[PDB]
């Protein structure tokens, strides 16, 4: 996340810190997620599409720090992994950037409801809130674009969402935005999600509800002038997520 | 180069393309 504040896990219960192992032991960062039922976290596709093998992955909840553990985080096995078939990408856009997780724990258990952790609601068919409405991001991902590491504590940011029109502009994306994507950015471009920050949450307040409006899929930069961040609309994907959950 | 320890090797912001 570019600008922002730090910020604890309690803050954005619904944050689901995806890992890979490797054959040495070593666990590295992937992406964020979404708890958005017991069982199910969703995050992006494209977080996965070159290692595509459910064993090599874990996930977290409670979570508040990158490479350290913290107090109220549980630990979940991903008993299935399930990637967007008409996930594709140009040279930018990812079209249909969306994966489902179902964790599981090693006593076979799926999340319970704490301090830390907390399911996040999904938007009822094609309700996003009106433009201008102010969401949140949160994730571990880069501070600035040029930096090569990442931030050891959670960070969130606040973003306005912004008209297809607006964001189908020349001098925008154009038509590389569709209609199952999503923008926001600041409006003054120094707030944005950044590399390691893909699969993860943006949040709205929707008919007084807590949302998950959009994940974190892709843009131009980060935090660059006219080159505002691009999610997954979620609003557009209740079918596929009913039928595969 | 750009490895398989790489964190959300094609989010925005990679060197990946
Ligand atoms: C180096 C590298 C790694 C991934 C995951 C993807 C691309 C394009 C390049
Ligand atoms: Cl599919």
């Amino acid at each position: 996340i570019i600008g922002g504040e730090f910020t604890t896990i309690e803050n954005q219960p619904w944050f689901a810190a995806i890992y890979r192992r490797h054959r040495g032991g070593s666990v590295t960062y992937v992406c964020g997620g979404s708890l958005i039922s017991p069982c199910w976290v969703i995050s992006a596709t494209h977080c996965f599409i070159d290692y595509p093998k459910k064993e090599d992955y874990i996930v977290y909840l409670g979570r508040s720090r990158l490479n350290s553990n913290t107090q109220g985080e549980m630990k979940f096995e991903v008993e299935n992994l399930i990637l967007h078939k008409d996930y594709s990408a140009d040279t930018l856009a990812h079209h249909n950037d969306i994966a489902l997780l179902k964790i599981r724990s090693k006593e076979g258990r799926c999340a319970q409801p704490s301090r830390t952790i907390q399911t996040i609601a999904l938007p009822s068919m094609y309700n996003d809130p009106q433009f201008g409405t102010s969401c949140e991001i949160t994730g571990f991902g880069k501070e600035q674009s040029t930096d090569y590491l990442y931030p050891e504590q959670l960070k969130m940011t606040v973003v306005k969402l912004i008209s297809h029109r607006e964001c189908q502009q020349p001098h925008y994306y154009g038509s590389e935005v569709t209609t199952k994507m999503l923008c926001a950015a600041d409006p003054q471009w120094k707030t944005d999600s950044c590399q390691g920050d893909s699969g993860g949450p943006l949040v709205c307040s929707l008919q007084g509800r807590m949302t998950l409006t959009g994940i974190v899929s892709w843009g131009r930069g980060c935090a660059l002038k006219d080159k505002p961040g691009v999610y997954t609309r979620v609003s557009h994907f209740l079918p596929w997520i009913r039928s595969h959950t | 180069a750009c490895s398989r320890y790489e964190v959300d090797c094609r989010g925005r912001x990679s060197a990946c393309g």
